[PDB]
RNA sequence: UGAACGGCGGCCGUAACUAUAACGGUCCUAAGGUAGCGAAAUUCCUUGUCGGGUAAGUUCCGACCUGCACGAAAAGCGUAACG
RNA sequence: UCCCUGGGGUGAUGAGCUCCGGGGAGCCGCAGUGAACAGGCUCUGGCGACUGUUUACCAAAAACACAGCUCUCUGCGAACUC
RNA sequence: AAGGAGGUAAAAAUGGUAAAAAA
RNA sequence: GGGCAGGCGCCGAGGGUAGGGCCCGUGACUGGGGCGAAGUCGUAACAAGGUAGCUGUACCGGAAGGUGCGGCUGGAUCACCUC
RNA sequence: AUGUGGACCCGCCCCUUGGGGUGUGUCCAAAGGGCUUUGCCCGCUUCCGGAUGGGCCCGCGUCCCAUCAGCUAGUUGGUGGGGUAAUGGCCCACCAAGGCGACGACGGGUAGCCGGUCUGAGAGGAUGGCCGGCCACAGGGGCACUGAGACACGGGCCCCACUCCUACGGGAGGCAGCAGUUAGGAAUCUUCCGCAAUGGGCGCAAGCCUGACGGAGCGACGCCGCUUGGAGGAAGAAGCCCUUCGGGGUGUAAACUCCUGAACCCGGGACGAAACCCCCGAGGAGGGGACUGACGGUACCGGGGUAAUAGCGCCGGCCAACUCCGUGCCAGCAGCCGCGGUAAUACGGAGGGCGCGAGCGUUACCCGGAUUCACUGGGCGUAAAGGGCGUGUAGGCGGCCUGGGGCGUCCCAUGUGAAAGACCACGGCUCAACCGUGGGGGAGCGUGGGAUACGCUCAGGCUAGACGGUGGGAGAGGGUGGUGGAAUUCCCGGAGUAGCGGUGAAAUGCGCAGAUACCGGGAGGAACGCCGAUGGCGAAGGCAGCCACCUGGUCCACCCGUGACGCUGAGGCGCGAAAGCGUGGGGAGCAAACCGGAUUAGAUACCCGGGUAGUCCACGCCCUAAACGAUGCGCGCUAGGUCUCUGGGUCUCCUGGGGGCCGAAGCUAACGCGUUAAGCGCGCCGCCUGGGGAGUACGGCCGCAAGGCUGAAACUCAAAGGAAUUGACGGGGGCCCGCACAAGCGGUGGAGCAUG
């Protein structure tokens, strides 16, 4: 449990205050903090030390993964929102083309109205949800 | 009833100076005498004197006024500006020599019951014997 | 309340509260911390201010701040709980300082080098 | 006329992750199960899911509620004293 | 065990005899209500109100009983019943 | 019939519509 | 003569058995409350808010709300009995 | 042994808690050492007196929670005992029932107290570090001992834990002593010198121990003083910021000039230290000589001499100071209010300037402002708040007149209030900070005398407040029995037949199985029309036909009586709308819940049809509210004009008591109160201290239940709110008006066709 954990990092505070090497950087697009270092039997014997005279019980885990994710097609779709609540509607017919591309590319789209349509005010603000609805995959 | 005919005497007093009626009564006592008697002596009330009302005896008082001034309406100013009754029957003042007030700094008058009679700010101050403080005036 | 009253009862003092439970007279402590978010204040801001948790050394999640841009403090920095809320973050009680054992201010800031890090700016010049 | 024998619905959709559905539609009926209690002498999947109690708990208590098939006088619930 | 001591009772308000007792110190053992009679106890669910009544010949129970509740029938030749 | 005041009767078919904001 | 040791005995620290009393931390689950821009539903209050409102209370409903008893103006004017 | 003395014992004189003496009888002493020895130094023995510190005792003052209400059986008191320096149950025995409590016991949270100290005009709030006194602990607990003194920090025993040393048989240790290690924390130092000065212990001295003390070091942690320079020096050069291309600013600031001369070199050089000591005198007073510096050769004196550190917050208003690009509700400042959403004086950068300067900001902590728990110095009509109201316990406070008392109160004397600090004065180091001396003010309680004005205590008296006596009087004031009519549903009957019903419209509804409507008699229950009111009574919540019964409350008149019998009134008491409940009776109308109906998008609601709980009768139980005059109660004072209800008087009037309105003065922020005060004053109870959480939870008490009385907190927001003014707005209203209805005239919609 993460009481164990702010615990020992009154651990590593006396552990990356009594021996340099190591790096005890904790990972983003996961949680846990990981120990890096210079030394397989190296960070064993740490987490000797550790299960001695500092008893945690941590289940050694493997290191995880930040994991992107994309597709390889062109889909036409009616992102249509006939929605007419008590009177202001917030309704939204949005038509979308979505092109992929290279992996190492960027991110794209294109202020493309077909005539007129979408108002200007949008533009910055619709692509939003093209990005916001981007993180969840 | 009444608890403080004392200081219902002072209050029909504040009464008729409020009010500008030349004269006002209030009942038989030798104490309100001695007051009253400090009153006209530093040139206050009018005067007073033992009366009687139906059979009961009585202590009228009449009472000074100034000039009647034009402009802002006729109203002529008061003589007897402000009186407070200090030492209530709760807070029992008892004033000594180093004691005392001042009253408005300079002018005023304190009124005092001392181990003789009753003082005045000034007099009692001169005397060196003190008491209770009862009302204050100017 | 007439004197007597008064005398039987009491008027009771005010007492406070204290709307900053640095608490020991410790109004400087060891900001551990865990995580660091965004949040808004009100209807006309949105930033980041973190949320240092701080664990001081006697307990409390808070809400430690930051004093601003200029950032790194990734997850221990010493984060010097200090004190002062605003409209933003439904906290903003014990601030950081920079310095500390972490921060250390703004890459080049030219004023608040009373807690925004920076030296004493000699441009060799 | 129901402290009479008795009965006391189904199908679709809807909130800004998601999940859920106060909400509306709909075919049916005489009307669609109120409060309270609820994996119960009722729960099949089930040794259900969470939490305690243990070195370990299909048993037990507490709690969650998609009650296969609780429920109002074949009464529902709760109750100190007895068994 | 021994020293002292309280009141009921009978007889007299007492001797004797008897009931019920309070205290002080002292003696021996493994242990003294020394053997015979003689209760383990607490926590919490289930259901039933509770004492009880039932299957003589496998049952004692959560079934019946019950005080109590509503619903019905009975205007005296009651209605019910044989 | 002046006003103001003191107690008795009158009088809305239906309405959902928001909002950071501009001085 | 006694004295020291020794012997028994009083109180007694600590520990042990049982059951209370207060406080705190905590706990599946849960009531409620506060906070976040335009969420979904109705529109009760303020114009008699479109049924005058407000409320003690008791029964009811998705919810705000409703309604009976009574009370209260912080309710009501062609114009009705007077000041 | 010797026995001035001291101790006890029974008597005794004085005394009056165990103060001094005394008659009888017994117990107790002594230490001797030195030497210049026949004398003295140090010391001993018995007691009496001071000097000193402490023990015991009381007086007084001494934090928070009432959601801490009961506490106690060594408990309260005694006799006799034990023990201590000693009173005392502190401990034994025996024994009588007491002892503490809303003047807050008990329980718990918390705290070492003070002389002082920071803040505020002050009341006070807060605080108690170094320093001075009192207390308490020795790692935690008991424990005795030694002894003049202790429950003994560097002494003893035991137990506990804790940590170490060991050959694992055994043993040792307590830095809450002085530096220093380590954990802790954001943070609080040297493992230094001399006993030269003072002081403590010992010793005849010489002297010795002193991490007391007197000094050094470190940290801008505080206060204090001090240099980074002077002086000429430009319509002002350049460098840079800004600009409208004219310039402006930076700034005599800089450079150049002369001068002085921190730091630094050499030399001399401390006060801090004259006593103790030997010696002449006697070992006394006096007199002489001699020793004695840790700092440090630092202070400082003389001479030589170099211009020789500058930062920190701010520039939106509070709060003194603006221009320029960027940034673009992003990055961001922010004590408060907010500032930025592409021209930010608030962010970030740059010139300038405000401040402050060896310091500036930041947070934390406390006092103030905060008069914002109000004593000085607040409030309860509507913003926070009257307890629904009557009863009274205590308590709180009290009318006229005399005299005692001298408790409160006043005055002068006075003991103590140490020192230090506070103030003035003088002074010392070359100022300061800092220190040296003198003097006055000082709350407070002890002791003396005096004053009796005010409260109270005491005796006596008065009638103005209060009660009573007597006579008249008003009422829908409460408990009971009793009666009258109107009116609704219902039974029997009669007579009549195409509908009634209800509504905005209608329907559900009843009806040819004979309804709605009318008449004849019977049932029953519920509420009293008009009178009747802007009215009456009442403590409040309440009371409505009338008769009788019991019975309170109150009003005026007469001055007959009593003599302050008084006002309030924390708990306790009783009372109490309606709804709700229990046990029984009853039910006409009515009617929540419940069903139909119509309405709407929906109708669990308003409008209609039925219909139950319940609304009635008695006993009980709950006890709530807009219980609303939202205004406590009692009195006295301060304009009148009026409508009206009762009491008294020969009465077109006055006067007691009330009940509507107005408006002097006054009061209030305003509306509005204004002799029924929210005006001017005294007594007394309770209620309020930002909105929300919240009348929630907790504890505690009552309930049969639904609930109630008491009633916070964290956290959340910078507002909630009262009044009035404006302006809008309205499906409140009034008034006026137009081809609006009207009044009339010719049309549209229909046809074909034109065109939008």
């Amino acid at each position: 449990t993460k009481a164990d954990q702010e615990k020992l990092s009154q651990a590593l505070a006396r552990l990356a205050e009594e021996d340099p090497t190591f790096r005890v950087s904790t990972h983003p697009e996961t949680g846990q903090t990981i120990i890096s270092g210079m030394g397989e039997l190296h960070l064993e014997i740490i987490v000797d030390r550790l299960k001695r005279e500092f008893k945690v019980d941590a289940n050694v885990g493997k290191p995880q993964v930040a994991y992107r994710e994309t597709i390889t097609k062109p889909v036409d779709v009616e992102g249509k929102f006939i929605r007419q609540t008590g009177g202001r509607g917030q309704y939204g017919h949005v038509k979308i083309k979505v092109e992929p591309l290279p992996r190492g590319s960027g991110f794209e789209f294109v202020n493309a109205i077909v005539g007129g349509v979408i108002p200007k005010e949008y533009i910055p603000a619709v692509q939003k949800g093209i990005e916001e609805a981007m993180q969840s995959g | 009833m009444l608890t403080d005919p004392i200081a219902d005497m002072l209050t029909r007093i504040r009464n008729a100076t409020r009010v500008y009626k030349e004269s006002t009564d209030v009942p038989a006592s030798r104490f309100k005498e001695e007051i009253l008697r400090i009153l006209a002596r530093e040139g206050f009330i009018k005067g007073y004197e033992r009366v009687d009302v139906d059979g009961k005896p009585y202590l009228r008082v009449y009472l000074k006024y100034g000039p009647r001034r034009q402009g802002p309406d006729p109203r002529p100013e008061q003589v007897i500006h402000h009186i407070r009754r200090i030492s209530k029957p709760g807070r029992r003042v008892y004033v000594g020599v180093k004691e005392i007030p001042r009253v408005r700094r300079g002018l005023g008058i304190a009124i005092l019951s001392t181990s003789k009679g009753v003082l005045t700010d000034r007099e009692a101050r001169k005397l060196g014997v003190g008491g209770e403080l009862i009302c204050e005036v100017w | 309340p007439t004197i007597n009253q008064l005398v039987r009862k009491g008027r009771e003092k005010v007492r406070k509260k204290s709307k900053v439970p640095a608490l020991k007279g410790a109004p400087f402590r060891r900001g551990v911390c865990t995580v660091v978010r965004t949040v808004t204040p009100k209807k006309p801001n949105s930033a980041l201010r973190k949320v240092a948790k701080v664990r001081l050394t006697s307990g409390y999640e808070v809400t430690a701040y930051i004093p601003g841009e200029g950032h790194n403090l990734q997850e221990h920095s010493v984060v010097l709980i200090r004190g002062g809320r605003v409209k933003d973050l439904p906290g903003v009680r014990y601030h950081i300082v920079r310095g500390v054992y972490d921060a250390a201010g703004v890459k080049d800031r030219k004023k608040s080098r009373s807690k925004y890090g920076t030296k004493k700016p000699k441009e060799a010049a």
